[PDB]
């Protein structure tokens, strides 16, 4: 059985007829080890992308890097759902999200980057009670915009001369 | 960045056709990009070959970019329906669906234009200074119930009046906007006031 | 056989007849609206080439074909993002619900979050997510939110309606008592506060009762939640096509690279080597193609959901058909895995009986109009109802209007105007 | 119109065609002058040649040279020249002449 | 570099090493004419249709 | 991040610049314990011969 990955002591185990198996979609899930008799399961290990948060060269040049679905054992680290971010110090405030990374941790340029987990707004838990009505009494007429796109630039072109010239 | 989406469409544009004549650039596998210096060095019996390398990764890539020039044109027509509506809603008239024609009580809305598209100017009205006030579905009176006609049941603590649900303006509570259905046996937050009748006095 | 599109009803038609209702069976139907699809990414590079180099040293002669399929699948999954953003993050200041829940007899504790820590949701909220159900340089992205911050967005939404009615949905939570909210729906719908007030107990029960059938219906039926699960099905089967068209010739010597490096020539080899980059190459193609059409569909869906949720939930809509079928009076928000489930709360008559009817009464030759109801008879005497429930009211110079006299209007029916 | 539309009936509107090629007047050549046949006799009938061991390299630059020439002559046999053609070689201008 | 276009006197400086100018897409955009060296532009003619 | 936008400024976000992959690290091949050994030895050395 030739391929790579982390070879994991496993709890489940084969018939005593049975010598490998595979996973759904016929990907190989566990071997019995031929030398001591014993299931022995597969998990390749990490491949997640590399991903790079920043502020933005007008504020500044430090850089926060994800490695996606990667414990940062396998190369300050925070450890994420999203994965491992290095160069974000993780902060317990809350702060709305200003660069998503993801599983509710955004980051932000506060000297350095922070990561944290997005404020969802300000619980407010209204006054309600089955005699009271709140009545405004006042109002604020507000103007507000909405962009909306209509149509695009009305390219054209001509295989002929695109291919041949 | 206000603009920033209709800045995306161009972009997304822009960057596509940019795509697409840098994928004139590219071999395919041929011996070079150039149509011209391959008919120029090989016999056209073996220039063939290479006219077919170039040939087939060009179409594939007009292809791909016709194909997502199509979807995005299904999503910049669905915004310009949108935009249609909006402008038959929100402009022509007043919209009583709720965050349609913007935030709040849509009063209305201004088109103007834009290099790609609109921008709604919409005027809505925001009610804000709150004052609570203890609250009444419905008054006793002689055993009449004498539901509000148009407001709401509100009190200063001591008193009682009808106001209208969108702006505290008391009023006192009188025949004319007060109906009567039933008797105060049947009514769960029923409160015991007087309704004034203004004919009575009129005499 | 050839099918029967239904019943064929003949409704009892007359130029003066009419069917006024004298009752009502409130009820709560359920929509489910997909909102958001998996959001995946492909390494083309890692997918086409493996780990070989010479593998990577080609598929650069064939240009940036792969920075296009990155960036259409991460323009998609921020897409996926921002439908979901749209959908649910269209309130301010999280909401919470009073600790004592005396909301006129009505209760959401089925909809309501439970202490007990299912994550964070409800009941109903749980069903939902109790039905419905990396390798080969291709890997998920967790959503932005997680579904706890999913469900706080609907607790928050479910408070603000439940307490504050329509009023959170333009300014700030105007708190109002529960049953004077809806008996304001129903003077959005129609009929008037006396309905509900005289039937407030009833209107509890009423809605108590199809809570519980939507829990049933909920939990016995499979195929209950049957968009979401088709929308996760279809996702995973295009991914599982994805993968096994890895195990394909597509004209070349064999479905590894290895072997092919082994057994040939290199320069020979090329052959096979880029017949399998553009077997690949038109499998990636093709699967982003239908990834962004399915994306197209799922934001179409996502876009109907926030329209939704900003009229259903947040108001009232006159739009018929549009917020569960009825007059509908609110609607309830639920979340679930990718998607959301409307609790349509709707008003429906029911229980009919026929009286005759008159255009306009005559009196002392004026042609009275009704105010804002309909002219009934019980066969001996009239009355001035409302158009959606029978209550007699009898006829006076209040609730009628004059225009003119009883020679034009066709319908006329002589009688007598009370005066008060 | 009538014939890319497919009918004979055509009725209002506009329909497109094809390349427009605007023929270019005449033909412009602009190679280098040297006023320097390129005396290529140095390498293929010359003095004695060296050993496959140890291979020379011979340089012409600044220099028209013909191939056409060296084709048309019958005892040059064996041509191969991968990568372009003999009957093309005479228009295509080169720099780096490794003999 | 065969092709047809219109040659326009050129505006752009050059390096008295480089040879021809490309833009994107590397299409042949400036030349320098061997003899009386100069700079030229080299605009695709008219490609409009119909 | 730069290079892979191609362009020397950048705006406040996240890019996914390229792909981490773990490196296998030694290798492991492992067959059934001991052997079925055949009595081979005894005709090499056979005392009745
Ligand atoms: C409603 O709000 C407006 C402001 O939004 C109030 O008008 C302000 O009144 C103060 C003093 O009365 C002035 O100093 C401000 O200049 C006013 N602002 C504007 C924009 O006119 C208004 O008084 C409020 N309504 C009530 C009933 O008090
Ligand atoms: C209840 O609301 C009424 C409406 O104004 C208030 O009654 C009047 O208050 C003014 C002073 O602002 C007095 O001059 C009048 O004599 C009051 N009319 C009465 C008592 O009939 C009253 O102040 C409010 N009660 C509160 C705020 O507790
Ligand atoms: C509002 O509901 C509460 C209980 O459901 C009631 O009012 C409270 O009743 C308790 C005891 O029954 C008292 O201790 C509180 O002081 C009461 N508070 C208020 C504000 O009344 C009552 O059933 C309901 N009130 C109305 C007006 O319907
Ligand atoms: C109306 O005000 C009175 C004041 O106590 C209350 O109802 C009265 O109850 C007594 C017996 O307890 C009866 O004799 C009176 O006839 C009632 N008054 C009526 C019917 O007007 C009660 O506070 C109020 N009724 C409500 C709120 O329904
Ligand atoms: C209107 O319909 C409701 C049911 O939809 C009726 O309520 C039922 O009434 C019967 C007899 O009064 C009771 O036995 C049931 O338990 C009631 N059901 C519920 C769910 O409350 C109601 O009576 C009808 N109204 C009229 C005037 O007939
Ligand atoms: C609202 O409905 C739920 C479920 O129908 C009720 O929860 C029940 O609570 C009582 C005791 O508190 C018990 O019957 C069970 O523990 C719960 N489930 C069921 C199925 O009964 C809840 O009590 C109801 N709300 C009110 C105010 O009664
Ligand atoms: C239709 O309804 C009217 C209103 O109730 C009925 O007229 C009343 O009938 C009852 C007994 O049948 C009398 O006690 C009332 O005095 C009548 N009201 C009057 C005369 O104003 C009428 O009988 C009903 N017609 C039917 C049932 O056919
Ligand atoms: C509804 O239609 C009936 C049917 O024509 C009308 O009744 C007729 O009335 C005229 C006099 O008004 C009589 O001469 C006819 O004999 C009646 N027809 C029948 C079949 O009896 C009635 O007037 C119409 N009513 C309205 C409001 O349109
Ligand atoms: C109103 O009642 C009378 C029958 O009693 C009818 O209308 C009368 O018509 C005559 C002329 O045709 C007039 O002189 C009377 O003044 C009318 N009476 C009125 C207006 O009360 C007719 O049947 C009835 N009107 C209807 C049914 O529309
Ligand atoms: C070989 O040297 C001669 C110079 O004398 C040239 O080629 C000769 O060409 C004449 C007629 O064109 C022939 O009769 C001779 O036989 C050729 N000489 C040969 C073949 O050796 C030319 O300079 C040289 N040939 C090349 C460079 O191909
Ligand atoms: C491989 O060899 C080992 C020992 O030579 C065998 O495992 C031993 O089993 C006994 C009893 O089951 C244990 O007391 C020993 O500690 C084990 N040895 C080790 C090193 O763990 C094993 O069975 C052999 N594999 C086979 C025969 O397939
Ligand atoms: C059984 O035969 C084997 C195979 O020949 C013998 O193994 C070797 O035998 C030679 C000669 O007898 C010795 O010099 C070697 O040292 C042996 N090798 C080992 C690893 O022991 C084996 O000795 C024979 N058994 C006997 C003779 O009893
Ligand atoms: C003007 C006024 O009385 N406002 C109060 C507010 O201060 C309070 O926080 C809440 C009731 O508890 O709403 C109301
Ligand atoms: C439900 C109900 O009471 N319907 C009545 C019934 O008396 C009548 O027969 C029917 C038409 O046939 O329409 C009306
Ligand atoms: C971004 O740069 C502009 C000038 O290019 C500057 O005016 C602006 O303040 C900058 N934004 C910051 C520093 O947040
Ligand atoms: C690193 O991966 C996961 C993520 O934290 C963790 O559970 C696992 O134990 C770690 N692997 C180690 C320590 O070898
Ligand atoms: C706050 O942050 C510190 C350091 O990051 C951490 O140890 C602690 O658990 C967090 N929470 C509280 C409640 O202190
Ligand atoms: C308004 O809210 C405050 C806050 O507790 C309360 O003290 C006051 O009694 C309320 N007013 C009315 C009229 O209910
Ligand atoms: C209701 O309609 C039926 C027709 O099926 C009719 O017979 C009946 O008389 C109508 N009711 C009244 C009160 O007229
Ligand atoms: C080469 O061409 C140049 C063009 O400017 C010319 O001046 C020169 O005389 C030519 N050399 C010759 C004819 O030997």
């Amino acid at each position: 059985l030739t391929g790579t990955g982390v070879l994991t002591e496993s709890n489940k185990k084969f018939l005593p007829f049975q010598q490998f198996g595979r996973d759904i979609a016929d990907t190989t899930d566990a071997v019995r080890d031929p030398q001591t008799l014993e299931i022995l399961d597969i998990t390749p290990c990490s491949f997640g992308g590399v991903s790079v948060i920043t502020p933005g060269t007008n504020t500044s040049n430090q850089v926060a890097v994800l490695y996606q679905d990667v414990n940062c054992t396998e190369v300050n680290v925070f450890q994420t759902r999203a994965g491992c971010l290095i160069g974000a110090e993780h902060v317990n405030n809350s702060y709305e999200c200003d660069i998503p990374i993801g599983a509710g941790i955004c980051a932000s340029y506060q000297q350095s980057i922070i990561a944290y987990t997005m404020s969802l707004g300000a619980e407010n838990s209204v006054a309600y009670s089955n005699n009271s009505i709140a009545i405004p009494t006042n109002f604020t007429i507000s103007v507000t915009t909405e962009i909306l796109p209509v149509s695009m630039t009305k390219t054209s072109v001509d295989c002929t001369m695109y291919i041949c010239g | 960045s206000a603009l920033g989406k209709l800045q995306d469409v161009v972009n997304q544009n822009a960057q596509a056709l940019n795509t697409l004549v840098k994928q004139l650039s590219s071999n395919f596998g041929a011996i070079s990009s150039v149509l011209n210096d391959i008919l120029s060095r090989l016999d056209p019996p073996e220039a063939e070959v290479q006219i077919d390398r170039l040939i087939t990764g060009r179409l594939q890539s007009l292809q791909t970019y016709v194909t997502q020039q199509l979807i995005r044109a299904a999503e910049i027509r669905a915004s310009a329906n949108l935009a249609a509506t909006k402008m038959s809603e929100c402009v022509l008239g007043q919209s009583k669906r709720v965050d349609f024609c913007g935030k709040g009580y849509h009063l209305m809305s201004f088109p103007q234009s834009a290099p790609h598209g609109v921008v709604f100017l919409h005027v809505t009205y925001v009610p804000a200074q709150e004052k609570n006030f203890t609250t009444a579905p419905a008054i006793c009176h002689d055993g009449k119930a004498h539901f509000p006609r148009e407001g709401v049941f509100v009190s200063n603590g001591t008193h009682w009046f009808v106001t209208q649900r969108n702006f505290y303006e008391p009023q006192i509570i009188t025949t004319d906007n007060t109906f009567v259905s039933g008797n105060c046996d049947v009514v769960i937050g029923i409160v015991n006031n007087t309704v004034y009748d203004p004919l009575q006095p009129e005499l | 056989y050839t099918m029967s599109l239904g019943a064929e009803n003949s409704v009892a038609y007359s130029n003066n007849s009419i069917a006024i209702p004298t009752n009502f069976t409130i009820s709560v139907t359920t929509e489910i609206l997909p909102v958001s699809m998996t959001k995946t990414s492909v390494d083309c590079t890692m997918y086409i080439c493996g780990d070989s180099t010479e593998c990577s040293n080609l598929l650069l002669q064939y240009g940036s074909f792969c920075t296009q399929l990155n960036r259409a699948l991460t323009g998609i999954a921020v897409e996926q993002d921002k439908n979901t953003q749209e959908v649910f993050a269209q309130v301010k200041q999280i909401y919470k619900t009073p600790p004592i829940k005396d909301f006129g007899g009505f209760n959401f504790s089925q909809i309501l979050p439970d202490p007990s820590k299912p994550s964070k949701r409800s009941f109903i909220e749980d069903l939902l997510f109790n039905k419905v159900t990396k390798f080969n340089g291709l890997t998920v992205l967790p959503p932005l939110l997680t579904d706890e911050m999913i469900a706080q967005y609907t607790s928050a939404l479910l408070a603000g309606t439940i307490t504050s009615g329509w009023t959170f949905g333009a300014g700030a939570a105007l708190q109002i008592p529960f049953a004077m909210q809806m008996a304001y729906r129903f003077n959005g719908i129609g009929v008037t506060q006396n309905v509900l007030y005289e039937n407030q107990k009833l209107i509890a029960n009423q809605f108590n009762s199809a809570i519980g059938k939507i829990q049933d219906s909920l939990s016995s039926t499979a195929s209950a939640l049957g968009k979401l699960q088709d929308v996760v099905n279809q996702n995973a089967q295009a991914l599982n096509t994805l993968v096994k068209q890895l195990s394909s010739n597509f004209g070349a010597i064999s479905s590894v690279l290895n072997d092919i490096l082994s057994r040939l020539d290199p320069p020979e080899a090329e052959v096979q080597i880029d017949r399998l980059i553009t077997g690949r190459l038109q499998s990636l193609q093709t699967y982003v193609t239908q990834q962004l059409i399915r994306a197209a569909e799922i934001r179409a869906s996502a876009n109907l959901a926030a329209t939704k949720m900003s009229e259903c939930v947040l108001g009232q809509s006159k739009r018929v058909d549009f917020c569960g079928k009825g007059y509908h009076l609110m609607s309830f928000p639920q979340s679930a895995p990718h998607g959301v489930v409307f609790l349509h709360v709707t008003y429906v008559p029911a229980q009919e009986k026929n009286f005759t009817t008159a255009p306009a009464i005559c009196h002392d030759g004026k042609a009275h109009f009704p105010r804002e109801g309909v002219f009934v008879s019980n066969g001996t005497h009239w009355f001035v109802t409302q158009r959606n429930f029978y209550e007699p009211q009898i006829i006076t110079t209040d609730n009628t209007f004059v225009s003119g006299n009883c020679d034009v209007v066709i319908g006329i029916v002589n009688n007598t105007v009370y005066d008060p | 119109t009538k014939c890319t539309l497919k009918s004979f009936t055509v009725e209002k509107g506009i329909y497109q065609t094809s390349n427009f090629r605007v023929q270019p007047t005449e033909s412009i050549v602009r190679f280098p002058n040297i006023t320097n046949l390129c005396p290529f006799g140095e390498v293929f009938n010359a003095t004695r040649f060296a050993s496959v061991y140890a291979w020379n390299r011979k340089r012409i630059s600044n220099c028209v040279a013909d191939y056409s020439v060296l084709y048309n002559s019958a005892s040059f046999s064996t041509f191969k020249c991968y990568g372009v053609s003999p009957t093309k070689l005479n228009d295509l201008c080169f720099t780096n002449v490794y003999a």
